[PDB]
């Protein structure tokens, strides 16, 4: 196979500053492909990857002492420690495998790699470092460390385990932020994705938050393959299920912020939300919950999810009933009196879908006096409210 | 008329809120004077260290000084990642 | 060290702002917040004030002018109007 | 060849609500490929106009099928403008073909350039905010806009007509905004070899406003360019065209954008560095920029020019003739004054350029000593900024090795 192209790439790297021309030639992406390549299993053997990272060391270390030349060495050094550690874990997994004679001396202790992943996490907050991690294949390395640990100790409560799970995740947050190509790469890592989604059931609500924002980022401006993957790994259902059980306000904020993105993808995701028991009641419950910090943060995200899923609820009487018995329609009208742009916009969008093709509720809105409230918002400064108002008014005026 | 809340969706952010979660305190240095007459907003002067309490949104963060708390635009602030 | 308008890495990317002035047409930007500066090198202003953009070659800081004077100011503070007055 | 794909996509677009699931199933990229087909590589994807008229219509249905969501209002507004452009280019290729080749051109059609100017105008103006750019990128705006500029350049090369200049200026600005901070777009525009040659060719224009517009596109493209993009920019001779342009520009704002593009390109490779020094009077001119104070942003060109030189100084160092061209234009003197500067960019550039030039030449080693460089470099070896600190101490090391008197 292409084991040999790593032999030639290392040989080109060996000579005194001929690796300067290699980066010019664009060998870095080729090196990363041998080391992580999932551009689709384009990553070579262990002996092949040993050569690659070595050649990759030689090329980055054969630069001038520039500012960009010192970030790359600082970063690569850390990534090399992570890569080397991952090699310890993969060797353990192959040795402690079904059919394998488990009677020979190797276990990798997590505590040694946590300081290394800590630094990277902190550094990923800087754009310049992100750019460097990006061309050094940082994202994939950080992600590989995440998945391999979850695979080894599934949902443990060990402090040192949680910590690295939390660090790695926070870096993957920064690295996917605004980066369309990184959101795609991580989503293509199907093994790592399942690991992430699986951590939502962790008892650590600090970690659950570090999973929620990652899935939030991945669901923002996602490509078609990414939206497909996020759907397939059932992240939607997983999030909703952990939201029904989260205690901390911050954790909920994060979780709801992710679902709000995902609820805009497809009617398949909308249905997935509605399928979960008590989810709808929970959402309607959020329509009145005020947070300690950022008062209306949950009302906004809750009403937003509901605003999206309201399109489906309109077809279901049972789901309109769950909505009616948790006092939704009445709450949405009190939302119209709000001073918030987001809150009003959600209520209008929600009432839009709910006011049509159902006399059972559209008479209830009349008896609530919604007409005297919507006419206040037909001449508003934003169409979303204005069109949300008049269309709901049209649905009501049809039934007098 | 100021809007601290963008109604698009959940959007995307960095891991700032996560730097808070573990119980540790993270804060940010003021790059310019934030002048406001609104009780909803936290005004400050350049060089002031503001503790960020919420950074869910990208435009506006909820922060607090020993005086009080309110909204401010993230632009006015460089946040310190390391020990504080 | 003072405010670095410098940008020393290279002559990186920017939107087509400078190219709107090329016609001889005047581009405006409305100030979102007060800019407090006691540096005669910089241009202080108040919120709602309309600033004429002169040079926006750099990303972080632009050169503007008012009926009073001129100087540097951070882009963040300002929302530019691309159309007519 | 594969029209049947285009054929089937229109048929799925036929049903009024199955358009929603299509976008969801990921059809917009597939539809844009039939229209433009960027992904392809030279010597191993666009459909025929028959199939393109099917695809652009199917696009119109998917985009118009969604509700009055803010995206909807945005995408309809943009697509409408993109449809105007695509229809006009089709008129062009229909005239370009069947009118240029060896066939008999005795058949009644030429496309009027006047109607499409207000169309790009809006697109360019809308490209100034992220929200519409993302909408454009979902609808293959960059491509459609680029293809327009190219096909116009291929029709009236270097025309100097007011209505045609305005069009090229407007499209170019749209390409500038859409490339800005967009990795994927930069690479796409660079893959348009024809359009790339069309843009570079426009630097010969005697409209300095358009020259500025072109330099801005090239500047964006040369910032954090991937390996291919860098390779393309070199192969079309954008470096040579830009340096040749700089020597013949009157308006300083035009110069500002040009040097800025060269500064980015100069860093890429030695080959690009060689291209600058090969242009006659170029080096001399670059030295002239070291003392050129601008009207607005007074230190703009000194930074731009200093940087380009800082990059090529490593190549200049080996050439004795080029060192002389500099000597003639009091280069070392000026750089010594750049250390006193209050600007991070300028100071750094100086002891970057002084770093290179101080070594392997006893001729200029004497001069710097006779100028009293030591005292000035000694004042920067402990600089707060480590590149300045390094460059200076390195140049001081060069000079301390060569001293005639104590």
């Amino acid at each position: 196979d292409k084991d040999d192209m790593s032999r030639t790439l290392l040989a080109m790297s060996s000579s005194q500053d001929s690796c300067i021309s290699m980066r010019q030639s664009g060998c870095l992406p080729l090196l990363i492909q041998l080391l992580h390549g999932n551009d689709k299993n384009s990553r070579g053997s262990k002996e092949a990857r040993a050569r690659a990272s070595a050649a990759l060391h030689n090329i980055i270390h054969s630069q001038p002492d520039d500012k960009r030349g010192r970030r790359e060495i600082r970063v690569l050094h850390l990534l090399e420690q992570i890569r080397a550690y991952c090699e310890t874990c993969w060797e353990w997994q192959e040795a402690h495998e079904p059919g394998m004679d488990q009677d020979k001396n190797p276990a990798p202790v997590e505590h040694q790699i946590c300081p290394a992943v800590c630094v990277l996490m902190k550094l990923s907050f800087d754009e310049e470092h992100r750019h460097a991690m990006n061309e050094l294949g940082g994202l994939q390395a950080i992600a590989e460390l995440l998945q391999v640990d979850c695979e080894m100790y599934g949902l443990t409560n060990d402090h040192y385990s949680i910590t690295l799970r939390r660090y790695a995740g926070m870096a993957l947050t920064n690295l996917t932020f605004g980066d369309v190509a990184n959101k795609a790469t991580l989503c293509s890592m199907k093994g790592c994705m399942r690991a992430l989604v699986a951590q939502l059931k962790s008892e650590s609500e600090d970690l659950q938050q570090v999973i929620a924002s990652v899935l939030r980022n991945l669901s923002w401006r996602a490509d078609v393959n990414s939206k497909k993957t996020l759907r397939e790994v059932g992240s939607v259902k997983a999030l909703m299920e952990c939201a029904l059980e989260v205690k901390k306000e911050s954790t909920l904020k994060s979780v709801l912020s992710a679902l709000w993105n995902l609820s805009a993808h497809c009617t398949e995701n909308k249905a997935d939300i509605c399928a979960v028991d008590g989810a709808l009641a929970f959402l309607v419950g959020t329509l009145t919950y005020r947070s300690q910090t950022n008062t209306l943060a949950i009302i906004e995200s809750g009403g937003g999810i509901l605003r999206n899923v309201s399109s489906l609820i309109a077809t279901n009487e049972d789901h309109r009933q769950i909505l009616r018995e948790n006092n939704c329609l009445q709450t949405l009208l009190q939302h119209l009196k709000s001073h918030s742009l987001t809150i009003v916009s959600n209520a209008c969008g929600t009432l839009w879908n709910l006011s049509a093709r159902n006399p059972k509720d559209q008479e209830a809105l009349w008896d609530m006096g919604a007409v005297s409230m919507l006419k206040n918002l037909i001449h508003s400064k934003h169409k979303m409210i204005a069109m949300g108002s008049a269309a709901a008014l049209r649905n009501l005026m049809a039934n007098r | 008329s100021h809007h601290y809340s963008h109604p698009g969706g959940g959007g995307e952010q960095l891991a700032i809120n996560e730097l808070i979660s573990d119980g540790s305190v993270v804060c940010a240095e003021a790059l310019w004077d934030h002048v406001t007459m609104d009780d909803q907003e936290l005004g400050f002067k350049a060089g002031d260290v503001i503790e960020v309490m919420d950074a869910t949104n990208r435009e506006w963060w909820w922060g607090r000084v020993a005086d009080g708390e309110g909204w401010f635009p993230a632009s006015f602030v460089r946040l310190r990642v390391n020990q504080d």
